C-alpha cells in the first residue's frame, strides 16, 4: 500500500551525524511541507549508529543505515526509500 | 554483669524508671551491640579438650565467619592409628574411649 | 596471566581425561543397575550418562574441564563403592519432578514466572 | 579505666613484635604482611608457593616449635580477586605461643597440600574441599565429608543461599525418598540491623 | 459477651470471621474454634475515669518492676481526658 | 611452573551448582543502597550491595504466613567498587544492571547570608 | 493455697478445662487477621 | 584558587572559603553528629549536639555554623568534643519521655542511635520530665508533642519551603510548645514531607501509624507515577504486601522530598484492584472466568476485525513495554487509531522533532534562569516538586516570575500580567513593560501549562509561545545552548506515548469510529459507548477501574506501579525503571505479557519472548529509553518555529484557566487517588 513511519536515529559528535545534521538543518521543512500525514520522526541519545527506519505494511520495518554519508547522499537514499 | 549499659543489658527496674537504660534495652536487643573488626581464635579446656572458637568479626551487628575447632574431630582424625593392629570389639572400646559426641565432630 | 594448571596445559588432555572418564561411566553403569535394585534399563541409564556429559559441553577453560573431571572421578568412586544407596542413583534422574513446560502460554496461565 | 575495661600486657606485644619481624627477616620470600593484634596474636600473610617451606620451617627450627595445628579455614571473602582466605593455625607445646599463617587463593589454584607435614590436616583438607572448593594438590583422599553424596554446590560460600536448593520429601509413587526444589513454608525475614552513625572512629578507611 | 456472625460461627474482637465462600469453615468441622470469649475493649470502658487533683501526673502500673515504664501525661484539655498509651485507663483533672 | 597462558573469562556457573532456571531467568540489580531517609546518616553508603529481583511471596492457607519459592532471594552481597562487582556478576554467571552513584552535591551555606539586608533571604523567625 | 490464694482477677476461669487433645474440643489454628486487598464488585445492573 | 587547608584530625585539606566546618568533615568522610542541621534547610543553632573542639582555642565551637579561617586543626575525637558530646545527649533525653516501645520511629530515630554511639551508659535526674499537650497539625500527620525536642527543623521547614508560615514557637524556658497557636489545620502542599524532616518521633504519619517497625520492612527502589516529575521512592514493603513510599533521593529532580498524593496514594493502590478476568454474561451481568475464555473472545474478535476500526486509546498510568507491545500488535492487525487520553495538539511538527512536547531544560536547570514566565498553569499542583525548586531558586537568587492566566495561590509572590490569549499576543507584539524585561534579560524562560492546552486554542497558544521563543532567539546575542521555552505535562505515558510516536488527542476517533477499542488505563471521560456505534467491544485493561470499569466489555487485570517492571519517562526525557516490589494480587498478569500472549492465541504472533527483548524492541523503536537515569535534550528551535507558521487559528478570548485550582481537586483527580480513603479524608477535612 504505503508507508506508515519514517524513524532517524542520530548521535551528536560524528561525521555521519555531521551530514545527517547538515540535511535536517537544511531540508526539513520542506519535507515536512512535501508529505503532511508522514509523522518522520527524529531521535537523538549520545553516540549511536544513524539509523534510518520505514516502518510499513504489517510491520515490514526496512533498515538503511546513513552512516558518513552527506547531505545529497541521505537525501538521495530516503528519497530511495520513500 | 559489667558496668557498661551498652554491652549488658540494664536491669529491669532502672530500665523501667530510666530513659537512657530503655534506650541502650532496646537499641540492644534488636541491633545488638556491635564488635569493633578483627579475627580472633580463642581456646578453651573443654572436658573434650581444645575446645576453639576463631571469629572474625567485620565492624558490625553480625559476626562475618565463624569456626570451632573441635578435640572430638581432631581425636577421630587418628582412629587409624589407634585402631590398625586390633580387634573389632576393641574398635568399639576405641570410639567409647574418647569422649566423641557426633554433634561436636560435625560442624 | 601465568595461571597455575590443575592437571592439564591445553584442552588435549582435557578431552583425554574427559574421554577415560566417559568410559569408565560406560563400563561402571550395568555393575550397579545389577547391584542397588533399580528399575530402569541399561540403555537409558547409559543415556543419561551421556547426557550428563553433553549438558557440560560449552565449557571451554582447561582448569574447569579438570576440575569437573574431578567431580565425575570422585562420584564414580562413590558409585562403585557401595556407600551411595538407592536414593541418590534414582535422585540422578527426574521421575518425580511433574515438569514445568517451556512455551510461553503455558507459562502464562500459570503467570509472574519469567 | 581500670574496672570492667581488659588490662593487656605489653611484654606478649613487644615479644610477638619481635618475634614477626625475625620471622620475615629468615623467611623473605613468601612474606608480604607481619602483623600483631592489640590482644597480641601473631598473624602471617602469605603468597601461596610457600606453605610447605614455612611450615616445614615452623614445626621445626628448634626455636619455634609449634607441633600443633588447628583451624585451617579460608573465610569466603568475596570484593576480590583471590577470594579465599587459608588460615592454619599454630600452637606451640615449649613456649605458649600462637600464630596464625594465612595464605591467600582464588577458586581455581592448587595450594601445596599441608597434609605431608602435618596428619591433622587430612580431615580439615577434605572438609575445606567439600565445603568452600579449593582444589588441593599431591593429595591422597579428596571425597565429601559432612554432606550429602548427592547434594552439590558448596554450601558454605556467601554465593550458595541459606536454603538449599533440593528439599528431601517421601513419597509413595515410587516408595522412596526424592528431592524437590524448595518450597518454603515462612519467608525467613531478613532483617535491616546495619544501622548507621559509624561506631568506631578508629577504622575509617581512607575514602576515594 | 461476644458477637456471632449469621453464618453461626462467633467473630473475634478482631472482625476476621468467614464467608459463605470459604473452606476454613471446613476446616473447623468437629473441632470448636477456641475462641477468646473475653474482649480487651470492653472492659476498659467499664473502668471508672479517675480523678488526680494535680495537673501532669505519673502513671507506673501498680508496681516496681511489675508494669509498664512510667509515663507522665498531661491534663490541660477540657473535653478530652489524657490517656495512658500503655495503660488505657483515663484521668482527669481537679480544681 | 605458571604453564598455562590464556586471557578468556571464567565460567564457574557450571560448577556452582545452581540450576539453569536460577542461572538464566533472574538478574542482580548492582547498587549503592539509598540512606534510610528518615534517618541522617551516611554510613549505609560505601558498600556496593548486590541484590537480587523479588518474586512472588503468596500467603501460607494455615497461618498467613509469607511462604516462597525463592531460595536466592534473601542474599545481598556487599562489595567495595563498581569494578569488582561487575567482575563478580559477569564470572558467576547471571545477567546485571548497575546503576549509578549519586553523591551529595556540595553546597555552601552560610548563617550571614540567612541575615541579610535587601536580599530574600531573611527567615523572620528565628 | 489455702493459706493464701493470690491475684483473683474476675477474668480467671472458675473451670480449668484439662488438657483435650484427642477430643471433639481441641485447638485449631487460623488467621487472626481481616481483609487483605478487598476484591473489586462488579455493577448490577445491565447495559441496553 | 580560592583554597584553605584544615587539618582535619591532623590529616590536611583544601577546602573552599565560606562553608562550614561540617562540610569540611563531611569532606574528608568523618560525620559530627547533629540534630538540627539539615542539607536542605538553612542553618540555625538550637541543637547544640554539632560541637567540636579546635586546638588552641578555649571554647567548643559549633560546627554546623562556624565559617572557616585560615588554616585549621580540628580534633573530632579529643576529650571535651566527647564530654560535650555526652553532656548534651544527657541534657536531651531528660524531658523525653519513655516511649520508644509505643513510639513509630523506633527503628529509625536518631536519639537512639545517637545516644548509643556518643552518650553516657547511666542516667541521673531522678525528678521531673514535663509533659506538653500535644496538638493536631492535620488529618493526615499524626501528632505527639510530647516527644518533640525543640530542634527547629520543621519551622524552618515550613517557612522556607512550603511558604505557608503556620508552624511557631511558643513560650519560653522549658515551656516552649511548637505548633499552631488557632487549633488550625495545617494543610498544605508537601505537608507529607514533615514527617522524615523531624528527627524524633513526633510529627509521625497518621496512616502509618501503628502498622511497621522498620527493621523487617525490606527497601526497594522504585519511580513515581501521577507526577511528571517522578521522584524517586523507596518502597519500604512488608512481606509481600508493602507498607510506605519514602521519598528516593536525586540530585537533579526531586531532592529530598515527595509529593503529599504520592506519599498517601496506596490505600487506593490496595482497596478496589482487580484480580480476575471478567465477562460481560448473556443475562447482561459481567461474571467472571479463567484467562482461557476471556483471551479466545478476544482473539477471535480481533481475528474477525481488522482495517482502519481499530482503536487504542493507551491513557492513565501505562508502561512503555506495554505501548510498545500494543503498538506492535495493533501494528500486525492492519492499521491504526492509537491516542492517549489527554489531548495535545499535532499541526506544526507536533509527535516529532522532541523539542515541543518536553520540559527542554533540566528542572534543576531552572535554577540558574532569571526571568520565568507560566503561562496557563498552576504549578502548585501540577508537580508541586517543580514548583518547590521554583520557590527555592526564587529565595536564592533573584527571579523575575509572571504568570499568565489565573490569580491562584502561588505561595511566592508572583507578578501577574492577566487571563487573555491576546495578552500573549501583545507580548509577542513587542508592547509590556515585561517584554522590556524579557529582551534585558540573561537566561530567559517560559513554561507552558499542558492544563490550559487541553482546550480549543491549543496550537495558537503554542504558536504564540514559539513567537515568544524565536523573539528572544532573534533579539539577543547567543550566550550559549540556553533554552527558553518549555512544556509541562501531568502524566508520565503521556510524554512516552509521544516519544514513541502516538497520536495525541482523540480527534482520530472522533473522524472514524471504530468497532473495537482497547483502553489502556483510560481514566475519565474520554469515550463512552454514546459516542460510538452499538458494536462497541470495549477491552478494559488494568486495576481498579471507577470509570470505564461497568461500561467495558472485556476486563483483564493488569498490574500496578509498584507491581511490574516498567519504564517511565520524566517530563524532561529521562528514563527511570520501576522495580517489581510486590507480585500483583490476584491471576493479575503484567501488561505486556497479556499483549503478546494475546497475539499467541490470536492468529499471529509477536516476535520477541521475553522482557530483555522487549527492551531490545524498545530501543530499536526509541534509543533513549536504555540509558537510564540520564538526559539529552533537543535542538531545532528553528525548525520547529518555522513549522509553526503554516496554520493561523483565531485565538478565543475566554478566560483560560487550570482545573487545579485547590487542594480538592488536586486530591481527588486521579484513579489511584480517587480509589483510596485517606484522600477521601483529607477531601472532607479540607472541604469542611
Ligand atoms: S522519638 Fe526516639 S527517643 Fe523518643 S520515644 Fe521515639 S524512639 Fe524513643
Ligand atoms: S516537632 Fe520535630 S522537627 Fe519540629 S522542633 Fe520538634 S523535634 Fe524538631
Ligand atoms: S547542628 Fe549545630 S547546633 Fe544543631
Ligand atoms: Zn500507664
Amino acid at each position: 500500500l504505503g508507508l506508515r513511519e519514517i524513524r532517524i536515529h542520530l548521535c551528536q559528535r560524528s561525521p555521519g551525524s555531521q551530514g545527517v545534521r547538515d540535511f535536517i538543518e537544511k531540508r526539513y521543512v520542506e519535507l515536512k511541507k512535501a508529505n503532511p500525514d508522514l509523522p518522520i520522526l527524529i531521535r537523538e541519545c549520545s553516540d549511536v549508529q544513524p539509523k534510518l527506519w520505514a516502518r510499513y505494511a504489517f510491520g515490514q520495518e526496512k533498515n538503511v543505515s546513513l552512516n558518513n554519508f552527506s547531505a545529497d547522499q541521505v537525501t538521495r537514499a530516503l528519497e530511495n526509500v520513500l | 554483669k559489667v558496668d557498661d549499659a551498652k554491652v549488658s543489658p540494664p536491669k529491669r527496674a532502672e530500665m523501667k524508671t530510666s530513659m537512657e537504660s530503655l534506650i541502650h534495652h532496646f537499641k540492644l536487643y534488636t541491633e545488638g551491640y556491635q564488635v569493633p573488626p578483627g579475627a580472633t581464635y580463642t581456646a578453651i579446656e573443654a572436658p573434650k579438650g581444645e575446645f576453639g572458637v576463631y571469629l572474625v568479626s567485620d565492624g558490625s551487628s553480625r559476626p562475618y565467619r565463624c569456626k570451632i575447632k573441635a578435640p572430638g574431630f581432631a581425636h577421630l582424625a587418628g582412629l587409624d592409628k589407634m585402631s590398625k593392629g586390633h580387634m573389632l570389639a576393641d574398635v568399639v572400646a576405641i570410639i567409647g574411649t574418647q569422649d566423641i559426641v557426633f554433634g561436636e565432630v560435625d560442624r | 596471566t601465568s595461571v597455575k594448571p590443575i592437571f592439564s596445559r591445553d584442552m588435549n588432555e582435557a578431552k583425554r581425561r574427559v574421554r577415560e572418564l566417559y568410559r569408565a561411566w560406560y563400563r561402571e553403569v550395568p555393575n550397579t543397575v545389577h547391584l542397588f535394585q533399580l528399575d530402569i534399563s541399561v540403555k537409558q541409564g547409559r543415556d543419561k550418562v551421556r547426557e550428563m556429559f553433553k549438558k557440560n559441553a560449552h565449557v571451554t577453560d582447561p582448569r574447569v574441564v579438570d576440575l569437573l573431571v574431578i567431580k565425575g572421578k570422585m562420584e564414580l568412586e562413590e558409585t562403585i563403592n557401595v556407600w551411595k544407596q538407592r536414593t541418590h542413583v534414582m535422585r540422578f534422574f527426574h521421575e518425580t519432578e511433574a515438569p514445568r513446560p517451556k512455551d510461553f502460554l503455558s507459562k502464562f496461565y500459570v503467570g509472574h514466572d519469567p | 579505666t581500670r574496672p570492667t575495661v581488659r588490662p593487656r600486657n605489653d611484654v606478649a606485644h613487644k615479644q610477638l613484635s619481635a618475634f614477626g619481624e625475625y620471622v620475615a627477616e629468615i623467611l623473605p620470600k613468601y612474606v608480604q604482611q607481619v602483623q600483631v593484634s592489640c590482644f597480641s596474636e601473631l598473624e602471617i600473610c602469605i603468597h601461596p608457593d610457600g606453605v610447605i617451606p614455612v611450615l616445614t620451617f615452623l614445626r621445626d627450627h628448634s626455636n619455634a616449635q609449634f607441633k600443633s595445628l588447628a583451624d585451617l579455614t579460608a573465610v569466603d571473602i568475596p570484593t576480590r580477586q583471590n577470594r579465599f582466605e587459608i588460615v592454619y593455625n599454630l600452637l606451640s607445646l615449649r613456649f605458649n605461643s600462637r600464630i596464625r599463617v594465612k595464605t591467600y587463593t582464588d577458586e581455581l589454584t592448587p595450594v601445596e597440600s599441608s597434609v605431608s607435614v602435618y596428619k591433622a590436616a587430612n580431615w580439615y583438607e577434605r572438609e575445606i574441599w567439600d565445603m568452600f572448593g579449593v582444589f588441593f594438590a599431591n593429595h591422597p583422599d579428596l571425597r565429601r565429608i559432612l554432606t550429602d553424596y548427592g547434594f552439590e554446590g558448596h554450601p558454605f560460600r556467601k554465593d550458595f543461599p541459606l536454603s538449599g536448593y533440593v528439599e528431601l520429601r517421601y513419597d509413595d509413587e515410587v516408595k522412596r525418598v526424592v528431592a524437590e526444589p524448595v518450597e518454603l513454608a515462612q519467608e525467613f525475614r531478613k532483617f535491616d540491623l546495619n544501622s548507621p552513625w559509624e561506631a568506631f572512629p578508629a577504622y575509617r578507611q581512607p575514602p576515594e | 459477651g461476644v458477637r456471632t456472625s449469621p453464618t453461626g460461627e462467633k467473630v473475634t474482637h478482631t472482625g476476621q470471621v468467614y464467608d459463605d465462600e470459604d473452606y476454613r469453615r471446613v476446616r473447623f468441622v468437629g473441632r470448636q474454634k477456641e475462641v477468646n470469649e473475653n474482649f480487651a475493649i470492653d472492659l476498659i470502658a467499664e473502668q471508672p475515669v479517675s480523678q488526680v487533683g494535680s495537673r501532669v501526673i505519673s502513671c507506673d502500673g501498680g508496681g516496681g518492676a511489675l508494669g509498664h515504664p512510667r509515663v507522665y501525661i498531661n491534663l490541660d484539655k477540657e473535653t478530652k481526658t489524657g490517656t495512658c498509651g500503655y495503660c488505657g485507663l483515663q484521668f482527669r483533672q481537679q480544681h | 611452573t605458571q604453564l598455562i597462558t590464556v586471557d578468556e573469562k571464567l565460567d564457574i556457573t557450571t560448577l556452582t551448582g545452581v540450576p539453569e532456571e536460577h542461572i538464566k531467568t533472574r538478574k542482580a540489580r548492582i547498587f549503592v543502597p539509598a540512606r534510610n531517609n528518615m534517618q541522617s546518616g551516611v554510613n549505609n553508603t560505601k558498600k556496593w550491595k548486590m541484590e537480587f529481583d523479588t518474586r512472588e511471596r503468596w500467603e501460607n492457607p494455615l497461618m498467613g504466613w509469607a511462604s516462597t519459592a525463592d531460595p536466592l532471594s534473601n542474599l545481598v552481597l556487599t562489595f567495595s567498587t563498581k569494578e569488582d562487582a561487575i567482575a563478580f556478576a559477569e564470572k558467576n554467571g547471571w545477567s546485571y544492571d548497575v546503576e549509578e552513584r549519586k553523591v551529595p552535591k556540595p553546597k555552601s551555606k552560610s548563617y550571614g547570608a540567612n541575615f541579610s539586608w535587601n536580599k530574600r533571604t531573611r527567615v523572620s523567625t528565628k | 493455697p489455702t493459706v493464701k490464694p493470690p491475684t483473683a482477677r474476675k477474668f480467671i476461669w472458675t473451670n480449668h478445662k484439662f488438657n483435650l487433645s484427642g477430643t471433639p474440643q481441641q485447638y485449631v489454628p487460623y488467621s487472626t487477621t481481616r481483609k487483605k486487598i478487598q476484591e473489586w464488585v462488579p455493577p448490577s445492573t445491565p447495559y441496553k | 584558587s580560592n583554597l584553605i587547608e584544615v587539618f582535619v584530625d591532623g590529616q590536611s585539606v583544601m577546602v573552599e572559603p565560606g562553608t562550614t566546618v561540617l562540610q569540611a568533615c563531611e569532606k574528608v568522610g568523618m560525620q559530627i553528629p547533629r540534630f538540627c542541621y539539615h542539607e536542605r534547610l538553612s542553618v540555625a543553632g538550637n541543637c547544640r549536639m554539632c560541637l567540636v573542639e579546635i586546638e588552641k582555642a578555649p571554647k567548643v565551637v559549633a560546627a554546623c555554623a562556624m565559617p572557616v579561617m585560615k588554616g585549621w586543626n580540628i580534633l573530632t575525637n579529643s576529650e571535651k568534643t566527647k564530654k560535650a558530646r555526652e553532656g548534651v545527649m544527657e541534657f536531651l533525653l531528660a524531658n523525653h519521655p519513655l516511649d520508644c516501645p509505643i513510639c513509630d520511629q523506633g527503628g529509625e530515630c536518631d536519639l537512639q542511635d545517637q545516644s548509643m554511639m556518643f552518650g553516657s551508659d547511666r542516667s541521673r535526674f531522678l525528678e521531673g520530665k514535663r509533659a506538653v499537650e500535644d496538638k493536631n497539625i492535620g488529618p493526615l500527620v499524626k501528632t505527639i508533642m510530647t516527644r518533640c525536642i525543640q530542634c527547629t527543623r520543621c519551622i524552618r521547614f515550613a517557612s522556607e519551603i512550603a511558604g505557608v508560615d503556620d508552624l511557631g514557637t511558643t513560650g519560653r524556658g522549658n515551656d516552649m510548645q511548637v505548633g499552631t497557636y488557632i487549633e488550625k489545620m495545617f494543610m498544605s502542599e508537601l505537608s507529607g514531607n514533615i514527617i522524615d524532616i523531624c528527627p524524633v518521633g513526633a510529627l509521625t504519619s497518621k496512616p502509618y501509624a501503628f502498622t511497621a517497625r522498620p527493621w523487617e520492612t525490606r527497601k526497594t527502589e522504585s519511580i513515581d507515577v501521577m507526577d511528571a516529575v517522578g521522584s524517586n521512592i523507596v518502597v519500604s514493603t512488608r512481606t509481600g504486601e508493602v507498607m510506605r513510599i519514602l521519598p528516593r533521593m536525586h540530585e537533579d529532580i526531586n531532592e529530598e522530598w515527595i509529593s503529599d498524593k504520592t506519599r498517601f496514594a496506596y490505600d487506593g493502590l490496595k482497596r478496589q484492584r482487580l484480580t480476575e478476568p471478567m465477562v460481560r454474561n448473556e443475562k447482561g451481568l459481567l461474571t467472571h472466568t479463567t484467562w482461557e475464555d476471556a483471551l479466545s473472545r478476544v482473539a477471535g474478535m480481533l481475528q474477525s476485525c481488522q482495517g482502519n476500526d481499530v482503536a487504542a486509546i493507551a491513557g492513565g498510568l501505562v508502561d512503555a513495554e506495554a505501548l510498545i507491545a500494543l503498538k506492535d500488535l495493533l501494528n500486525r492487525v492492519d492499521s491504526d487509531t492509537l491516542c492517549t487520553e489527554e489531548v495535545f495538539p499535532t499541526a506544526g511538527a507536533g509527535t516529532d522533532l522532541r523539542s515541543n512536547y518536553l520540559l527542554n531544560t533540566t528542572i534543576a536547570g531552572v535554577e540558574e534562569a532569571d526571568v520565568v514566565l507560566l503561562v496557563g498553569t498552576n504549578p502548585r499542583f501540577e508537580a508541586p516538586l517543580f514548583n518547590a525548586r521554583i520557590r527555592k531558586s526564587w529565595l536564592h537568587n533573584d527571579l523575575k516570575v509572571a504568570l499568565i492566566g489565573s490569580p491562584v495561590d502561588l505561595t511566592y509572590r508572583y507578578d501577574h500580567l492577566g487571563d487573555s490569549p491576546k495578552i500573549l499576543q501583545d507580548i509577542a507584539s513587542g508592547s509590556h513593560p515585561f517584554s522590556q524585561v524579557l529582551q534585558e534579560a540573561k537566561k530567559p524562560m517560559v513554561v507552558l501549562g499542558s492544563s490550559a492546552l487541553q482546550r480549543n486554542d491549543g496550537a495558537a497558544i503554542l504558536a504564540a509561545v514559539s513567537n515568544i521563543a524565536q523573539k528572544i532567539r532573534t533579539s539577543s546575542g547567543v550566550t550559549g545552548d540556553w533554552k527558553v521555552m518549555n512544556i509541562l505535562h501531568r502524566i508520565a505515558s503521556q510524554v512516552a506515548a509521544l516519544d514513541l510516536g502516538y497520536k495525541p488527542g482523540v480527534e482520530a476517533i472522533r473522524k472514524n469510529p471504530p468497532k473495537m477499542l482497547f483502553l489502556l488505563g483510560a481514566d475519565g471521560g474520554c469515550v463512552t459507548r454514546q459516542d460510538l456505534p452499538k458494536d462497541c467491544f470495549i477491552v478494559y485493561q488494568g486495576h481498579h477501574g471507577d470509570v470505564g470499569a461497568p461500561i467495558a466489555d472485556v476486563i483483564l487485570p493488569g498490574a500496578a506501579y509498584t507491581e511490574k517492571s516498567a519504564t517511565y519517562v520524566n517530563t524532561e526525557g529521562r528514563a527511570q525503571q520501576t522495580k517489581v516490589a510486590v507480585m500483583p494480587p490476584g491471576l493479575a498478569r503484567e501488561d505486556w505479557k497479556i499483549i503478546r500472549a494475546l497475539s499467541e492465541i490470536a492468529g499471529m504472533t509477536l516476535p520477541y519472548d521475553t522482557l530483555d527483548q522487549v527492551r531490545n524492541r524498545l530501543e530499536e523503536v526509541s534509543p533513549n529509553l536504555v540509558r537510564y537515569d540520564d538526559v539529552e535534550g533537543a535542538n531545532y528551535f528553528q525548525q520547529a518555529s518555522e513549522l509553526s507558521k503554516l496554520v493561523n487559528q483565531q485565538l478565543l478570548a475566554d478566560p483560560l484557566v487550570p482545573p487545579q485550582l485547590t487542594i480538592k481537586d488536586f486530591y481527588m483527580t486521579d484513579s489511584i487517588s480517587r480509589a483510596s480513603q485517606t484522600m477521601a479524608k483529607c477531601v472532607k477535612a479540607v472541604t469542611e
